[PDB]
RNA sequence: CGCGGGGUGGAGCAGCCUGGUAGCUCGUCGGGCUCAUAACCCGAAGGUCGUCGGUUCAAAUCCGGCCCCCGCAACCA
RNA sequence: AAAAUG
RNA sequence: UUGACUGGGGCGGUCGCCUCCUAAAAGGUAACGGAGGCGCCCAAAGGUCCCCUCAGGCGGGACGGAAAUCCGCCGGAGAGCGCAAGGGUAGAAGGGGGCCUGACUGCGAGGCCUGCAAGCCGAGCAGGGGCGAAAGCCGGGCCUAGUGAACCGGUGGUCCCGU
RNA sequence: UCCCCCGUGCCCAUAGCGGCGUGGAACCACCCGUUCCCAUUCCGAACACGGAAGUGAAACGCGCCAGCGCCGAUGGUACUGGGCGGGCGACCGCCUGGGAGAGUAGGUCGGUGCGGGGG
């Protein structure tokens, strides 16, 4: 609660096979890692008092902070909700509570989840940095199945210090992301 | 609405114009007075 | 007779009267405080050292002197007045 | 086919704009004098073009229409015309290259465009090439 | 040339100035009654709302552009 | 004292 | 008593105000010339202090259009600025937040515009206030339309007059 | 005096974009932490405070490059105060002063006051 395996390994394990796999000089010029950005789309705050700051908490404890009642920035006929309000919430774990939720995540979430069989290698696809959503949210340790009320998973964003995707998907094969080469 | 501020417990008006439907009635707000210097000035 | 039968679409009768703007006091006239110096669309002339605006963009001199215009390009065009002795 | 319009008359000054070069093609038109060609008359050219030389060749016309204009039906004042009914037109300045024609003889060619200056409303003039240019 | 009324499932009419819910009769379709047909009975389907776009979160509905449909005026010399 | 045709 | 304009009159259209153009590079400028708005709206859409910066385009991402919400680059303004157009504007007039009510009272140098009478801007002084540590800013709203002399009355108020 | 660097103003793109090497002693930044001040619709990311171990990789500073951007003559015309001819007209032309815009040659990866810290 301070210091993760994850964190730990990442430097005396990580650093080095990726100092020389790749070979670089200057620990910053490294790929370190900052930032993960679990956020959720949900579906609406329509009819029926909807109030779905339920899923708000839910997902608090999945992590650590309290996320961000996202809001409408334009009005969409198409799909009701529009001008404002609405919610799409959204949460940024950095340092600590990032690595832990992650540690946590790559142990016992993907596992377990529903089948798997790894990662996408193509979602960096090059740009710097990841991507991946995940459909259930009761695939977390700390949540039960006898809280959930209704599934409804979302989407993670992770930042890495570094730019190619080669480099940035080495880091992360390393922290032990599957991957369905 | 044409609006007007009655200083509780005297004269004056300050001549306003609310919104009704539009979220209204209570107007009253700290305004100056002629009789001697301030007070709050309601409504009516 | 031979007459016609003519009419009118006319849709466009219409137009709101001057309300003649632009530079009252080119450079160089020496101007009392108060002096209204420009009456502009926007901010066509910003406000320079001694010059102030108001609700519609008018500057005016806010002291007595001579007035001074000058460029600034991506800053934009002042102008000022300059007192005296 | 766009914008606002039903516009103002105005008119032809000098022809400062009156003499471009050919573009493309090999030979050309050239217009003497000022005036408005109504599509009416660029197609009653062009086509006789084409026509000229049945599957001959390729045919750029440079003018283009674009002016409305406009015209009473037949009575007094009140508000400006109908406008259109007839059509467009193009505005053409003393020297302006109307149409110019490409691979073909000069013999099929310049007797090709001849025929074009009958249906313009104006006086040309007929030009080969080798001109202006941007080269060194 | 000008006014003003109107284009909505197959036919004939609502709904539009008061924007989010398309209503009625007839007929089309399925099942009954009858020896059988009608009639009668029960149950369904079916609409790019004339078109080319504009404003709006949203247009049968509000604003302009023509296309056919209908009416009223077009007088003094 | 009684609810069309083939 | 049953208006005027009017390429004769009638019929038709129009009648005040705002914004482009016509308008000929100061203003101003006609026509039954071209083209659109207004007869309201905000108790926050107003003060001030403190923060933030758009629209798009490109990838990457559970449900997910072709922009729902996320992450990453690029993008000086093409967004925004309540409603028409224009000018202005991110070195903010735009987006959010905390306290507020100056959408004050007495005034008003000096000008803009102008036949009149109207309309418009306004530093500064006084009083008693707001926001800020402060310098300071505050007499409504990014700005121009949202309006109507007098007479006759109506409601209040008050030093006045009252045969 | 002439170098280097931290604040700042001015000129307001010839200082821009993008490339290419360099700079850590100083400065500067990133960094080291979240106990206190104060912080983010959730995150000390940003604001902020306390520390200085490590770094020049980011960012900034300083140089070189012309591919993009920006600048840009001279000539020569267009147009034009004023004056003036020809032709029936549509239009054409001269005299006398002014004189672009595009395009060419070419220029440019800055210039410059003020105050500081260091050899």
């Amino acid at each position: 609660p301070l210091d993760v395996a994850l964190k730990r390994k990442y430097y005396e394990e990580v650093r080095p096979e990726l100092i020389r796999r790749f070979g670089y000089q200057n620990v910053w010029e490294v790929p370190r890692l900052e930032k993960v950005v679990i956020n959720q789309g949900l579906g609406e705050a329509k009819e029926d008092a909807r109030i779905l700051e339920k899923a708000a908490q839910e997902l608090a404890l999945i992590t650590g902070q309290k996320p961000a009642v996202t809001r409408a920035k334009k009005s969409i006929s198409n799909f009701k909700l529009r001008k404002g309000m609405p919610i799409g919430l959204r949460v940024t774990l950095r340092r600590d509570r990032m690595w832990i939720f992650l540690e946590k995540l790559l142990n016992v979430a993907l596992p377990r989840i529903r089948d798997f069989r790894g990662l996408n290698p193509n979602s960096f696809d090059g740009r710097g940095n990841y991507n991946l959503g995940l459909r259930e949210q009761l695939i977390f340790p700390e949540i039960t199945y006898d809280m959930v009320d209704a599934l409804r998973g979302m989407d993670i964003a992770v930042v890495t210090t570094a730019e190619t995707d080669e480099e940035a998907r080495a880091l992360l094969e390393l922290l032990g992301f599957p991957f369905r080469k | 609405l044409l609006l007007e501020c009655t200083e509780c417990k005297r004269r004056n008006y300050a001549t306003e114009k609310n919104k009704r439907n539009t979220p209204n009635k209570l107007e009253l707000r700290k305004y100056c007075p002629w009789c001697r210097k301030h007070t709050v000035h309601r409504e009516v | 007779m031979a007459h016609k039968k003519g009419l009118g679409s006319t849709r466009n009768g219409r137009d709101s009267q001057a309300k003649r703007l632009g530079v009252k006091r080119y450079e160089g006239q020496v101007v009392r405080a108060g002096n209204i110096l420009v009456r502009q669309r926007g901010t066509r002339f910003k406000p320079g050292k001694n010059v102030g605006m108001g609700r519609d963009f008018t500057l005016f001199a806010l002291v007595d002197g001579v007035v001074e215009f000058q460029d600034r390009g991506r800053l934009g065009r002042y102008v000022h007045v300059r007192p005296l002795a | 086919r766009m914008k606002y319009r039903k516009q103002q008359r105005g008119r032809l000054k000098g022809a400062t704009k009156g003499g471009d070069y050919v573009a493309f093609g090999d030979y050309g038109l050239v217009a003497l004098e000022p005036a408005w060609i109504t599509a009416q008359q660029i197609e009653a050219a062009r086509v006789a073009m084409v026509r000229h030389f049945r599957r001959g060749g390729k045919i750029f016309i440079r003018i283009f229409p674009d002016k409305p204009y406009t015209k009473k039906p037949l009575e007094v004042r009140m508000g400006k015309g109908k406008g259109n009914v007839e059509g467009y037109v193009a505005v053409v300045k003393p020297g302006r290259v109307m149409f110019e024609v490409a691979g073909v003889t000069e013999e099929q060619a310049m007797e090709a465009l001849r025929i074009a200056g009958h249906k313009l409303p104006i006086k040309t003039k007929i030009v080969r090439r080798d001109a202006y240019d941007e080269a060194q």
